[PDB]
Parts: C-alpha cells; sequence; structure tokens
C-alpha cells in the first residue's frame, strides 16, 4: 500500500530479462542460418519480442518515483504503449506458433505434416507480426495527455474523449477490452490446451513399452510438458484476471471496499507478468544443450 | 621359387632408384626463387545454383566454357547454363548412387555411373525431344570411380578393384584392359594429345598409361597415403596429385622425379580435388577443412583463400577459356567464382 | 599363382630400366618459360573489369 | 530480354517445380542397410520381407520402405561408406550356429565387424537392429558341445536361456555410445510375418525419437 | 517417325463456326509448344495463335483477337482451335507447327500437313524480289531486309529461312544467321549482318525449286515476307 519499491522491482526484472534474452539471442546468432531447424526462427521472434517488451522499462519505472510527471513530450509514451502491447501480443502469438509447429511435426509423422511448406514456410514470422501490429494500431496513439483544472501533474494516458456519445464511452471501451483482451487471452490458451492434450495422448499411446532406463525420460517428458503450461498459467493469470474483475465489477452495484485492494494489487502483478517472459530463456538454457 | 624374387626385385628397384637419385642436381625453389610473387588474388562469388536437394559428387565443364553438368546423390543429373543460371535438361537416373559425371568434347553425349558397376551413356540431341539412354556398359566387378571421353566413340573408365578400361560405344565390349595396380583406382586425367593419361591408385602410387598399346611406361611414388585427384599440366609434361596426407605434389614426366611439395602446418584435413589454371601458374586444390586454397606453381607461397561453403568441397574445375572457376560441395549448392 | 606375377613384375621393371632421362635444371626451366610466356593470356592472374567478363 | 529467353525461364521454372515435387514425394520413405558376415542368415532374412548393390522394395501398413544390400561389393569399405549417412536404421544379421565353425572364430569375426560398423564416426546418430538368425540349430548344438570354446571366460551350465542372454549382452556391450543409439536384438526362425512387425515397431520408434530430438524438448 | 495429322473442315456460311483438331504421334507432346500458321490460296504466310508448355503464356495475333481460342490437353495428345465469327478472309490451310526453346534449340522444326476451309508498328520484311530465272549447276542469292536491326544485346540475330516445294509442307533450312539445320545438305550459308541479310547456295538441283520465306523472332508478333519463286527454265 502506497509503496515506492516498483522502480526497484522493475530494475531487477529488466536486468534479469535483458541478461537472459541477450544470452539466448547471442547463442542463436553466433551460429549459421541453414544448418538450423524450423523452430529457432520462432525462438528468435520470441527473443526480440522479449527484448523490446523490456527495453522501455526504465521510463515507466521512474514514472513512479517522479509521481505522475511525464517529461518526454507527447509521442514518446504513445509509441511506448504501442511497442509494449505489440510485444505482448507477439510473444503470445509466437509461442502459439511454436506449439503449432510442434503439433504438426510430432502428432503423426506420416498421416499429416504434408503442409510443412504451407504453415512453417517462413510465413508465420510475417503474419504474426502483421496481425500484432494491426491490432496494436488502436494501441498505436489512442492515448491522450494533459493536466486537470488545477492539478499540475503531467501524465499521458488513454483518451476517453470519444465525444460521439457520453453513454457510449464506457460501452466502446469495454467492447475494446472484451474483444482484444478476450481473444488474446482465450484463443492462444485454448489452442495450447488442445495441442498439448493431443501431444500427450500420442506420446502416451506410443510409449507403452516397459523398458529399463527410458522410463525416467518419459516421466521427465511428461513432467516438463505439464509444468510448461502450469508455469504459463500460474504466472500470467493475474493480469487478465484483474482486468476481467474490474470490467465485470464496473457495470454493477458493487461495494467499494475492495476498490483499494484491486488498485493496490494491479501494479504488483506487473512484475510477475514480466517474469513470465523473463524465464523464457530458461526454456532453452535447461532443455536445449546446444 | 620366391628366392630369386627376394633378390632380383631389390636389385631392379635399386638400379631404378640410383640413377634418378643421381640426376637431382637442384630443385624448383632454388631456381625459381628470383621470380616476383603473384600478389594476393581475390575472387568473389558471382553466381550460385540452387537446384539440388542432396550432396553433389561430380562436375564437368563443356568445351564451349558455358555449359555445365552436375550429378547429385539423388537420382538426378542437371545440365546448367553458367551465364544465366537456367536449366536446360534434367535426367532421372535408374540408380541413385552416382560418383562421376562426364561431358562429351563435342556436346552430344553425357556419361554417368557409380556403385551400380555400370556406366550409362545418355544422348542429348534426339528427334523426339528428351534424353534417352543409349548404351549400358558392363564388365566391371567393383564401384565406378571416374570416367572421361576421348571422342564420341571411345571412353576410358577407372574401375574400383584394380582395372582401367577402354571400350568403343557401338559394341559394348572392352577394347583394351590394363592392370598393374594393387588397390583401388579413383582419379584419372587425359593429356591434350589424347595418346597418354595417368591414373591415381589408393596404395600411394601413380602410373602413366599408353592408350594405343596398353602397357605401363612409368611409375611414381612418394605419398604416405591414398591419392584422390590428378590433373595434368596445361603443357602436357607434368601432373599434380592430391592426398589424404594433407599435401599436394608436382611430378615431371621426362625427369621421373618430384619437384615440390605443397603442405602447410596449419592444415591437417584431406584433399578431395585438384585442378590447374591456364598457363600453369595457379593450383586450385579442394580441402576437407571447409575451404579451397589457391597455391602458386613455381613457388610454395600460398595465394588467397577461397572460402564460401558450408560443407566439404568435392569437385572443382577450370574452364577452357580460363575465366571461371566452379566448385561443388556436399551441400546442394554449386558456386561459380571469378 | 605367385609364379605368374613374378614374371609380370620382373619384366615390368626390366622394361622400366631402359628409359632416357633429362636433367632437372632444363626440365624446370621448360615449365618456367612456358608459364612466363602465357602471362597475358591468363584471365585469373590479371583480370579485366567489364569489357570481356560475361559473369 | 527476347521471346526465347522468356521461354527458357519458363522451362526452368517448370523443371524446378518437377524437381520439388519429386523431392517431396521421395522425402517420406524409410531407407535401411543390411550388413552381414560371410554367409549368414541374410539370405533367409530377405525372404520373409516379401553385379553389386541390390535394392529391395516393399511396403507394410501404410508405410513405405526401401532396403539396400551391399554384401557383394568387395572393395575398401571405408571409402564408399559416405553415401549412407542419411539412413534411418542398420539391420544386422549374426549367425548363432557359427560359434564352433572356424575359418579364426567366425563369431569373433562377426563381433569385430559389428564393432567397426557401430563405432564408425558416420553412423553415430542411427539405431542398430540386430537379428539372431538360427534358433533350431542352437538347441541341438548346445546339448553336444561346450560353449566355452567360443568364450572361455563364461561360467555356467549348458542350458539355453543363460547362453542366449550371455551372447546378447556381450554383443550389446561393445556399444561405447550408450546414450545416442539403441539396440534391439530380436531372435529369428520365428519369421511367421513377425519380423516385418518388429521392423515396423523399431522404425516407428526411431522416427518418433528422431522427431522429438529434432523439434521437441527431448 | 514424327507425325502430325490434322483434319476437320468444310464449307461454312459467312458467320458460322467450326473447330479444328491436330493429333500427335510419339514426340513427347507435353514438353513442346505448338503454333498455327495460315496461308490463303496464293499469298504469303500469316500467323494465327500460340500455346506454350504447361498451358502458361498464350499469345494471339492482331486480326483474330476476339474470335479464336486455343487450348490443349496433354492426355490423348491433341490440340484444338475454336472459331466464332468468320468473314471472307479465313480460307486457308492452317499448318500446325512445332517448337522447342532452350539454349541450343531449333524452333519451327517440324511442320504438319494441313486442312482446308472455304467460308466463301511491327517489323515489315520487304523481300522486294519476286521471281528470278535459275539454271542448275551455279550459285544464286536471295536478299531480305528488315525495318529494325535484329542484333540483340545477347549477340545473336533472330531471323530464319524456309523452303516450300510445290504441293507439300515447308521445312526449316537455317534456324538463325549462320547455323545450319539437321537433315539438310551443307550447300547453304547464311552470311548475314545488321539489316541486309542474304542466302547463297552452292549448286542448284531439281529438288530446290520452290519458294523461300523469311521470318523474324525479336518482337513476339511474328511477321513474314512475300516469297521468291524459282522457275528453273
Ligand atoms: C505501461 O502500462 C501501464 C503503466 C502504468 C499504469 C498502467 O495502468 C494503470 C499501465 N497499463 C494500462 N492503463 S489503463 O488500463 O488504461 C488504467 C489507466 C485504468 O485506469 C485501469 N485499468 C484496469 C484497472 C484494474 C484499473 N485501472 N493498460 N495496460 C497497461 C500495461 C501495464 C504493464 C504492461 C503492459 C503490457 N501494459
Amino acid at each position: 500500500s502506497s509503496g515506492a519499491l516498483i522502480p526497484a522491482i522493475y530494475m531487477l526484472v529488466f536486468l534479469l530479462g535483458t541478461t537472459g534474452n541477450g544470452l539466448v539471442l547471442w547463442t542463436v546468432f553466433r551460429s549459421s542460418r541453414e544448418k538450423r531447424r524450423s523452430a529457432d526462427i520462432f525462438i528468435a521472434s520470441l527473443a526480440v519480442a522479449d527484448l523490446t517488451f523490456v527495453v522501455t522499462l526504465p521510463l515507466w519505472a521512474t514514472y513512479t518515483y517522479r509521481d505522475y510527471d511525464w517529461p518526454f513530450g507527447t509521442f514518446f509514451c504513445k509509441l511506448s504503449s504501442y511497442l509494449i502491447f505489440v510485444n505482448m501480443y507477439a510473444s503470445v502469438f509466437c509461442l502459439t506458433g511454436l506449439s503449432f509447429d510442434r503439433y504438426l511435426a510430432i502428432v503423426r509423422p506420416v498421416a499429416n505434416a504434408r503442409l510443412r511448406l504451407r504453415v512453417s514456410g517462413a510465413v508465420a514470422t510475417a503474419v504474426l507480426w502483421v496481425l500484432a501490429a494491426l491490432l496494436a494500431m488502436p494501441v498505436m496513439v489512442l492515448r491522450t495527455t494533459g493536466d486537470l483544472e488545477n492539478t499540475t501533474k503531467v501524465q499521458c494516458y488513454m483518451d476517453y474523449s470519444m465525444v460521439a456519445t457520453v453513454s457510449s464511452e464506457w460501452a466502446w471501451e469495454v467492447g475494446l477490452g472484451v474483444s482484444s483482451t478476450t481473444v488474446g487471452f482465450v484463443v492462444p490458451f485454448t489452442i495450447m490446451l488442445t495441442c498439448y492434450f493431443f501431444i500427450a495422448q500420442t506420446i502416451a499411446g506410443h510409449f507403452r513399452k516397459e523398458r529399463i532406463e527410458g522410463l525416467r525420460k518419459r516421466r521427465r517428458l511428461l513432467s516438463i510438458i505439464v509444468v510448461l503450461v502450469v508455469t504459463f498459467a500460474l504466472c500470467w493469470m493475474p493480469y487478465h484476471l484483474v482486468k476481467t474483475l474490474y470490467m465485470l465489477g464496473s457495470l454493477l452495484h458493487w461495494p467499494c471496499d475492495f476498490d483499494l485492494f484491486l488498485m493496490n494489487i494491479f501494479p504488483y502483478c506487473t512484475c510477475i507478468s514480466y517474469v513470465n517472459s523473463c524465464l523464457n530463456p530458461f526454456l532453452y538454457a535447461f532443455f536445449d544443450p546446444r | 621359387e620366391l628366392d630369386q624374387l627376394r633378390q632380383e626385385a631389390e636389385q631392379l628397384k635399386n638400379q631404378i632408384r640410383d640413377a634418378r637419385k643421381a640426376c637431382a642436381d637442384a630443385t624448383l625453389s632454388q631456381i625459381t626463387n628470383n621470380i616476383d610473387p603473384v600478389g594476393r588474388i581475390q575472387m568473389r562469388t558471382r553466381r550460385t545454383l540452387r537446384g539440388h536437394l542432396a550432396k553433389i559428387y561430380a562436375m564437368h565443364w563443356g568445351t564451349d566454357s558455358r555449359l555445365l553438368v552436375s550429378a547429385s546423390q539423388d537420382g538426378k543429373l542437371i545440365i546448367w547454363d553458367s551465364y544465366t543460371t537456367n536449366k536446360v535438361h534434367a535426367i532421372p537416373l535408374r540408380s541413385s548412387w552416382v560418383m562421376t559425371c562426364a561431358y562429351a568434347p563435342s556436346g552430344n553425349y553425357v556419361a554417368c555411373g557409380g556403385l551400380d558397376n555400370i556406366c550409362s551413356i545418355y544422348n542429348l540431341k534426339t528427334r523426339e525431344g528428351n534424353v534417352r539412354v543409349s548404351r549400358e556398359l558392363a564388365g566391371h566387378t567393383g564401384y565406378l570411380s571416374c570416367c572421361r571421353f576421348l571422342d564420341d566413340n571411345q571412353i576410358v573408365t577407372s574401375s574400383g578393384d584394380t582395372t582401367c578400361a577402354l571400350w568403343d560405344i557401338e559394341t559394348g565390349q572392352q577394347t583394351t584392359t590394363f592392370t598393374g595396380h594393387t588397390g583401388d583406382v579413383m582419379s584419372l586425367s587425359l593429356a591434350p594429345d589424347t595418346r597418354l593419361f595417368v591414373s591415381g591408385a589408393c596404395d600411394a602410387s601413380a602410373k602413366l598409361w599408353d592408350v594405343r598399346e596398353g602397357m605401363c611406361r612409368q611409375t611414381f611414388t612418394g605419398h604416405e597415403s591414398d591419392i584422390n585427384a590428378i590433373c595434368f599440366f596445361p603443357n602436357g609434361n607434368a601432373f599434380a596429385t592430391g592426398s589424404d596426407d594433407a599435401t599436394c605434389r608436382l611430378f615431371d614426366l621426362r625427369a621421373d622425379q618430384e619437384l615440390m611439395t605443397y603442405s602447410h602446418d596449419n592444415i591437417i584435413c584431406g584433399i578431395t580435388s585438384v585442378s590447374f589454371s591456364k598457363s600453369g601458374r595457379l593450383l586450385l586444390a579442394g580441402y576437407d577443412d571447409f575451404n579451397c586454397n589457391v597455391w602458386d606453381a613455381l613457388k610454395a607461397d600460398r595465394a588467397g583463400v577461397l572460402a564460401g561453403h558450408d560443407n566439404r568441397v568435392s569437385c572443382l574445375g577450370v574452364t577452357d577459356d580460363g575465366m571461371a572457376v566452379a566448385t561443388g560441395s556436399w551441400d546442394s549448392f554449386l558456386k561459380i567464382w571469378n | 599363382a605367385s609364379i605368374a606375377q613374378a614374371r609380370k613384375l620382373v619384366e615390368q621393371l626390366k622394361m622400366e630400366a631402359n628409359i632416357d632421362r633429362i636433367k632437372v635444371s632444363k626440365a624446370a626451366a621448360d615449365l618456367m618459360a612456358y608459364c612466363e610466356a602465357h602471362a597475358k593470356e591468363d584471365p585469373l592472374l590479371t583480370p579485366v573489369p567489364a569489357s570481356e567478363n560475361p559473369f | 530480354l527476347s521471346a526465347e529467353d522468356k521461354a527458357a525461364v519458363e522451362r526452368s521454372k517448370m523443371i524446378d517445380r518437377n524437381l520439388r515435387e519429386d523431392g517431396e514425394k521421395a522425402a517420406r520413405e524409410v531407407k535401411l542397410l543390411l550388413l552381414g558376415a560371410g554367409e549368414s542368415g541374410k539370405s533367409t532374412i530377405v525372404k520373409q520381407m516379401k553385379t553389386g548393390i541390390v535394392e529391395t522394395h516393399f511396403t507394410f501398413k501404410d508405410l513405405h520402405f526401401k532396403m539396400f544390400d551391399v554384401g557383394g561389393q568387395r572393395s575398401e569399405r571405408k571409402k564408399w561408406i559416405h553415401c549412407f549417412e542419411g539412413v534411418t536404421a542398420i539391420i544386422f544379421c549374426v549367425a548363432l550356429s557359427d560359434y564352433d565353425l572356424v575359418l579364426m572364430n567366425r563369431m569373433h569375426e562377426s563381433m569385430k565387424l559389428f564393432d567397426s560398423i557401430c563405432n564408425n564416426k558416420w553412423f553415430t546418430d542411427t539405431s542398430i537392429i540386430l537379428f539372431l538368425n538360427k534358433k533350431d540349430l542352437f538347441e541341438e548344438k548346445i546339448k553336444k558341445s561346450p560353449l566355452t570354446i567360443c568364450y572361455p571366460e563364461y561360467a555356467g551350465s549348458n542350458t539355453y536361456e543363460e547362453a542366449a542372454a550371455y551372447i546378447q549382452c556381450q554383443f550389446e556391450d561393445l556399444n561405447k555410445r550408450k546414450d545416442t543409439k539403441e539396440i534391439y536384438t530380436h531372435f529369428t526362425c520365428a519369421t511367421d510375418t513377425k519380423n516385418v512387425q518388429f521392423v515396423f515397431d523399431a522404425v516407428t520408434d526411431v522416427i518418433i525419437k528422431n522427431n522429438l530430438k529434432d523439434c521437441g524438448l527431448f | 517417325d514424327v507425325q502430325l495429322v490434322e483434319s476437320g473442315g468444310g464449307l461454312v456460311q459467312p458467320g458460322g463456326s467450326r473447330k479444328l483438331s491436330c493429333s500427335a504421334s510419339g514426340f513427347a507432346f507435353s514438353s513442346f509448344g505448338m503454333h498455327w500458321v495460315r496461308q490463303a490460296p496464293e499469298k504469303g504466310l500469316e500467323w494465327v495463335a500460340y500455346i506454350s508448355s504447361g498451358s502458361g503464356t498464350i499469345y494471339y495475333a492482331d486480326t483474330v483477337k476476339g474470335r479464336f481460342t486455343i487450348s490443349r490437353d496433354d492426355p490423348k495428345n491433341t490440340l484444338f482451335l475454336q472459331m466464332t465469327s468468320l468473314r471472307s478472309e479465313d480460307t486457308a490451310m492452317y499448318y500446325c507447327v512445332r517448337s522447342i526453346y532452350y539454349y541450343g534449340s531449333s524452333p519451327f522444326d517440324f511442320w504438319g500437313q494441313g486442312t482446308t476451309l472455304t467460308v466463301s508498328s511491327d517489323i515489315v520484311m520487304t523481300q522486294a524480289t519476286s521471281s528470278v530465272p535459275v539454271t542448275p549447276g551455279e550459285s544464286v542469292s536471295i536478299s531480305c531486309r528488315s525495318s529494325k536491326s535484329l542484333l540483340h544485346s545477347n549477340g545473336n540475330t533472330y531471323l530464319y529461312w524456309f523452303l516450300q516445294r510445290p504441293g507439300q509442307s515447308p521445312q526449316l533450312l537455317i534456324y538463325r544467321m549462320s547455323n545450319l539445320a539437321s537433315g539438310v545438305p551443307d550447300r547453304f550459308s547464311g552470311s548475314g549482318s545488321g539489316t541486309a541479310f542474304t542466302l547463297t547456295i552452292s549448286r542448284l538441283e531439281a529438288e530446290d525449286v520452290g519458294v523461300y520465306y523469311c521470318m523474324q523472332h525479336l518482337e513476339y508478333p511474328l511477321t513474314f515476307g512475300a516469297g521468291t519463286k524459282l522457275e528453273l527454265k
């Protein structure tokens, strides 16, 4: 409550994520291009989306200690919001594409995957970015800036003006929410569920053999394939969770006691949402021995 | 019965070594040290061919210095155009194991072969409008290493076990077969006079054959491992041999000696191909260390280094006009340098 | 079996024995002269930028 | 450009399309390689599946195979062995009835050949399928002869199961690379259309493991 | 060996419609491109249509833009050409033609036989000569001129020659300047340069009587000449 530690947590998150992502990008850049597989292109997309999602951190970190005073004009923070949201969309989408490639390559090596040149033919690394940019166009500059009638605090934020109708302001904003956040929250998660369910049933039906040493590897495979989604969920839930809670509460007659609680917890979950991207280089520092 | 051998063989080899040892007044470096260095030479990649889907094992240049032929480890044999990087023909092979392609000195025939113990000859100019197999050559017991054309009716081949053969094409019957080696024979080159050629064995030996009679006239030694490639001097009085001992050597015909040894302490890989440049001043050599070094002829000094490949280089050649240099690798690519 | 190859080898070196030999100095001077006499005809040593370079 | 140049580039594009189609068609077939020691059960192994190199061709349960045989090559092996880098598996036939025949123990020669093929620097990421051919001969041959003539260090009775286990474990011991490759060691004389089933199981297992190492988290 | 046979055509009222057909016989029809060449009763040789390998590029003539359609089917090895609206300038033999294109190819190799119909800017080759008396045992020369210089930047000219004896189909003689064809005697020579091209023979025999034509291949619309009859008194 009324804490000023968020700049410090932002600094530590920036350090950790920047170090990990720099290491992974250097490792994937130091090698040749043609000798590689078809997944490290999505891995590099994830790396760049992680780096760009974090490079802008210090500005919003010092935004707290400066207590809502914006010194960088008008376009800087709108481009900041555009880049952060397009980065988050791109990270989720590139993880989705990597899992899609894993599905198409692992489910049935004979029945399907005749469309490898269709889906993995270096078309995802373009369409995903195009879709992220297109959806981030409203996130591009919808933002406004200013002061109050007497408050000298200069902050930039999202423009609520939309003078078309007063009753349509909140309606259009909640529509924007329950469109963008909802699709980006449900479609990737549902496709992940289906993909890993099919992968799990295939690997369980093809590994019936009772051997001596391969059971440790089978258990480790299943453990990793479950803890991946476990970490993703338990480390990305609160962001969309609190936004959903706020949007559902607002259009209702609700006691204002927990308004303070939600407002206090809202900026705290930002750090763990960041570390969800920050442990991505671990996924190959541990599971990739090259 | 071997008791006479155990002395006569040694006496004859001593009497053939003493004279060639006593006719070695000086060396090549001692006499050619006064010539100026050729200076660093730089070659850029001009055109890259992107058709194959497997390893490339052979390459040969046509007489006009424009056409090209390649034989990949897949069942294909593509004829390119080195000026515009198009494709004029593509031949599906019956067997997928090929190790040599050859182009006719006129431009009407192309030969190939490999582990199938046979040498297939294809006809390019046909009334129908497609490549058709003309003759299937049989009579060998081992794998087929390299083949070359003399004219449109004769061909010299290098078998696997010991033999090298000459047969006409009208009748698939061997005309002359000469055997003097003990081990596999891989590479052979034809002299411009078309009357002589040399072959490189796997027991560290090279011999000089005679096309008309069929005897072996001369022999050379010196390498400590197998020989993998031979190319004649442009004049027709010398040839260079590549080895897996990481060294090249230059022999002389009328001298029966070895002149200079091209070997560096930084290189430890193997040599897969060798070919001379025009006027006999540069010696391009393929290497297993992912590179293709350029050497000087009359001096041991190394010229520039030709490095643009992601796998080992297997076959290379220089055009008759002397402008272009082609290299192939176990990657699908075939590069043209200048 | 060894008897046949015995003669096949003895006669081989017997034919090898009678060969006329040239001295190394003259033999190397021949290659030196040939290499020097075709310096202008080499397209790889001394190239030309654009007039006669099809590539 | 001229009309002829456009026609030529159209021809080149057509040829490229055809080559791509051929590569895609040929990219989903399993390739194998049979290596044997002298006159072994290879002749009877190739029977239930349905010059120099001989190609064998058969399919089973919606899976396409392509089998080679280079037994009758008679050349230096280390020199033509490059071309088989892309094979999926290496079938190997070993005779169990040659532990007393000598020509210099025959089974020891087979062991040496297996060592050379398994530890070669090329086939370092490929599995090995070992067939033990003769069964009925072994039963009648153990009862009369002592196995100690083939491996003196063995200690045990003259039953069947312990001898078979000893042979299998000694063959499996020579594999220095314990982690990268796996051995299967199925017996024979029970062909009964079961050998093709064993090969199918082995090939599907090795291909799923290769896919998991290539793209999966392995 | 190589045979092209085409048939189907009679009398049509001025405005009707009919369809032609040509059948191949063992020459790898799927790897070549085919043409259509027209010839009025006693006139020169116009050009009609074209279809390429793989049914890709399809280029028509100028006069027949809106009433002709060309199509092919690789199975059954047959070629078609439809007609919609015919006026009194469509009475001719239609001369199906073959063609292949690569680095050393020979376009316009084999010419068909022909059918008969009785309905009842660009380069202009002059070939001003019409008829010249000839006698056997000597050398004669024929001249041709073009509006545009045909020497392209590749270094090779594009102009061909043809012969047609009375009562049969044409055949190719020289498929560029100075590139003799196969199956023709070696008593011919191109020796052309720039815009003034020629063709000389060594000795004249009784089989060389006929008409000689010219053809350009720079711009896709292929124009022809007028002809040069030899009478052989
Ligand atoms: C750089 O980002 C911000 C920085 C500082 C404050 C912010 O918000 C208060 C954001 N922010 C915003 N603003 S807001 O929602 O309009 C906010 C003004 C609105 O009063 C609101 N909404 C929801 C609730 C529950 C309460 N109150 N929306 N997303 C982000 C965001 C945050 C972290 C990471 C990413 C990718 N994004």
